[PDB]
């Protein structure tokens, strides 16, 4: 079946997303040698 | 910087007598290091200010050098700070040639 | 009053400076020295009030 492998495509889509959306707000907020 | 006032300074003149009497054994090593070490606003920069605008002092020493260094800061504005205070002119340069 | 001629004669080295709502120590400072005679040099803090 291609059931089980859908699942797994969506839990680890749905991780990604949701890593990125919580991450961004981060950097939304703040923003930004050797010689001799 | 080494410009101060000198009548509201109330008296250090045990302190500016010792840390004088160690100034005067400059000779006795290869490099003479001294530290002065306290809390914040204590009287560190104003004892400094006190010990080398002092005669004897400007009479032993050719070139007496004050530099900042601050909680910012980078190594190369120290280097040309120790140039211009030294006589050299402010000229726009890179790191090595500075010691040199 | 100091494009007078009486203050002119009585004081060698006026100097006019301008401090505004936005401002920085180390430009007065140097407008300090630029209206004396120094020449304007690239330069820090403590040396200028030496
Ligand atoms: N003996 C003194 N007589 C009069 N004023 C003094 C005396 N000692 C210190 N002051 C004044 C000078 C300054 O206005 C203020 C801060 O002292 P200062 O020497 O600049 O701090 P400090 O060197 O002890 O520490 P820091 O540089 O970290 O602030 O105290």
């Amino acid at each position: 079946l291609q059931y089980k492998k859908s699942k797994r495509l969506q839990e680890i889509n749905e991780r990604i997303t949701k890593i990125k959306s919580q991450v961004e707000p981060y950097f939304e907020f703040i923003t930004p040698d050797r010689w001799s | 910087s080494p410009v101060y006032d000198h009548t509201q300074v109330v008296g250090l003149e045990g302190d500016k007598r010792k840390i004088k009497e160690w100034l005067f054994r400059s000779n006795d090593s290869q490099l003479l290091i001294m530290a002065f070490v306290g809390m914040g606003g204590l009287g560190k920069t104003t004892i400094a200010q006190e010990v080398f605008n002092d005669k004897e002092i400007e009479h032993r020493f050719e070139r007496r050098i004050w530099v900042s260094v601050s909680q910012t800061f980078t190594e190369e504005q120290i280097m040309r700070s120790i140039l211009r205070n030294l006589g050299d002119a402010s000229v726009g340069d890179d790191i090595g040639t500075l010691l040199r």
